[PDB]
């Protein structure tokens, strides 16, 4: 944020931004509030 | 009281391992550092020709 008007909140890109690999990175968690994830629509059949 | 703990001081030191994840650059142990991870050094086999 140059003058706090710029540098606004950067949001997740709808294509790939929430990635499957990333996450919390230590056993002693923090258990934050806002959490996001990916999920498959109902059309795609289920397989393990 | 139902728990008694004996507190002592030791010469803690790791002779062959190094940290693979250090939560912060600082010393002065705090709750955040209760989960750092170690891993062993690579082997070396110095010997005559």
């Amino acid at each position: 944020a140059t003058v706090a008007g710029a540098g606004k909140e950067i949001f997740a890109d709808k294509t790939f931004q929430p990635e499957p690999q990333v996450g919390e990175s230590q056993w002693n968690e923090a258990d934050a509030t806002a959490a996001g994830g990916r999920v498959l629509k109902k059309t795609t059949p289920m397989k393990p | 009281p139902t728990v008694v703990l004996y507190s002592e001081d030791v010469n803690m030191e790791t002779p062959d391992t190094h940290l693979s994840y250090k939560p912060k650059m600082g010393d002065k142990n705090a709750k955040v550092m209760l989960g750092q991870q170690a891993m062993p050094n690579r082997p070396n086999y110095i010997a005559f020709r």
